[PDB]
């Protein structure tokens, strides 16, 4: 039950602030360095900032030195990120993760051996709004919904309430020029079935409060 | 800094297969590597640490291997839990840089897409805006192309792409792309295609569809 938990995340404004915080529990936390790890959507894993075990010293990546602050207050076991002029490119699943660097087991122990679970930055000037929902109308049929212009991540998004689930395709969103989301679900079925089955897809952009259900008719 | 780079960016592989996946770093780093394994929507997992050792409550058919500049990371005999993506970290020096990872994905035999194209909605027109979609699907391998055409001319710049992950059970890949246009462009052209490229087709095929019809 050692554990990492972050928190902190959230949609905010280009060139404005943000502060995450890692929840250190289970181990002494004292003894160990810190790291923030991020992971763009759909991107790799790229290294923020490292903190020593009694915050000595501090490191930084290139793209968010003289942005970005770590640091840590072992009397509370915690371990924060300061974000000030928050870019686009900044985006990401941020994650904090323990580094014992030769603190135990071998002098030669250094990695990132326990981790939080990530927190979602998104930074954007979107307002929220909930999705467009649109039909993709159809021995084997396909059919589908346009899910568009949606703010912020994310939507969930099933068939039948969750009754249709095999042949279901439920692509990754895509950010538009217009900085909404997008993204389409489809389903092939039985070409057989159709007139027969009725077929809803069934939206949920929670942040929204938007709740859609549309028929996907011949 | 120092540059880490991966080889191959993804191999396929079957359970019980030996993989083997290189780490390079652009200067001498010495043993200072970590591999991590990371799986889709989830935390990385520590599996290496200095080159060779194995951390703690990881099974022993990974090992690691190299110092210097070249690493190697292998899996005697993968294993079903093992599909993922792979990097290696080196922490001799500051900035500290991942490589850009290595996906272990499931091989299986070719399969061609099924292709449908789907034109916009009555209601989206109503809204001003068309969107046109066209769907690759149940493919395999991953890589595939498409590409759109209006009245025979060719679209750039207006369409959007999207793939899923390995499907779990069958383990093909599926991809939509959509062309999005003014409501007023759509209405001034007739034939609407999509033109797909994939190893699995002896020719490209297209579907098309006459607005209207």
């Amino acid at each position: 039950q050692v554990q990492l938990v972050e928190s902190g995340g959230g949609v905010v404004q280009p060139g404005r602030s943000l502060r995450l915080s890692c929840a250190a529990s289970g181990f002494t936390f004292s003894s160990y360095g810190m790291h923030w790890v991020r992971q763009a959507p759909g991107k790799g894993l790229e290294w923020v900032a490292v903190i020593w075990y009694d915050g000595s010293n501090k490191y930084y990546a290139d793209s968010v030195k003289g942005r970005f602050t770590i640091s840590r207050d072992n009397s509370k076991n915690t371990l924060y990120l300061q974000m000030n002029s928050l870019r686009a490119e900044d985006t990401a699943v941020y994650y904090c993760a323990r580094d014992p660097r030769g603190a135990t087991l071998y002098y030669y122990y250094y990695g990132m051996d326990v981790w939080g679970q990530g927190t979602t930055v998104t930074v954007s000037s979107a307002s929220t709004k909930g999705p467009s929902v649109f039909p993709l109308a159809p021995g084997t049929a396909a059919l589908g919904c346009l899910v568009k212009d949606y703010f912020p991540e994310p939507v969930t998004v099933s068939w039948n309430s969750g009754a249709l689930t095999s042949g279901v395709h439920t692509f990754p969103a895509v950010l538009q020029s217009s900085g909404l989301y997008s993204l389409s679900s489809v389903v092939t079925v039985p070409s057989s079935s159709l007139g027969t089955q009725t077929y809803i897809c069934n939206v949920n952009h929670k942040p929204s409060n938007t709740k859609v259900d549309k028929k996907v008719e011949p | 800094d120092i540059q880490m780079t991966q080889s191959p960016s993804s191999l396929s592989a079957s359970v019980g297969d030996r993989v083997t996946i290189t780490c390079r770093a652009s200067q001498s780093i010495n043993s200072y590597l970590d591999w991590y394994q990371q799986k889709p929507g989830k935390a990385p997992k520590l599996l290496i640490y200095a080159a060779s050792s194995l951390q703690s409550g990881v099974p022993s058919r990974f090992s690691g291997s190299g110092s210097g500049t070249d690493f190697t990371l292998t899996i005697s005999s993968l294993q079903p839990e093992d599909f993922a993506t792979y990097y290696c970290q080196q922490y001799y020096s500051t900035p500290f840089t991942f490589g850009p990872g290595t996906k272990v994905e499931i091989k299986r035999t070719v399969a061609a897409p099924s292709v449908f194209i789907f034109p916009p909605s009555d209601e989206q027109l109503k809204s001003g805006t068309a969107s046109v979609v066209c769907l690759l699907n149940n493919f395999y391998p991953r890589e595939a192309k498409v590409q759109w055409k209006v009245d025979n001319a060719l679209q750039s710049g207006n369409s959007q792409e999207s793939v899923t992950e390995q499907d779990s059970k069958d383990s093909t890949y599926s991809l939509s792309s959509t062309l999005t246009l003014s409501k007023a462009d759509y209405e001034k052209h007739k034939v609407y295609a999509c033109e797909v490229t994939h190893q699995g087709l002896s020719s490209p095929v297209t579907k098309s569809f006459n607005r209207g019809e």
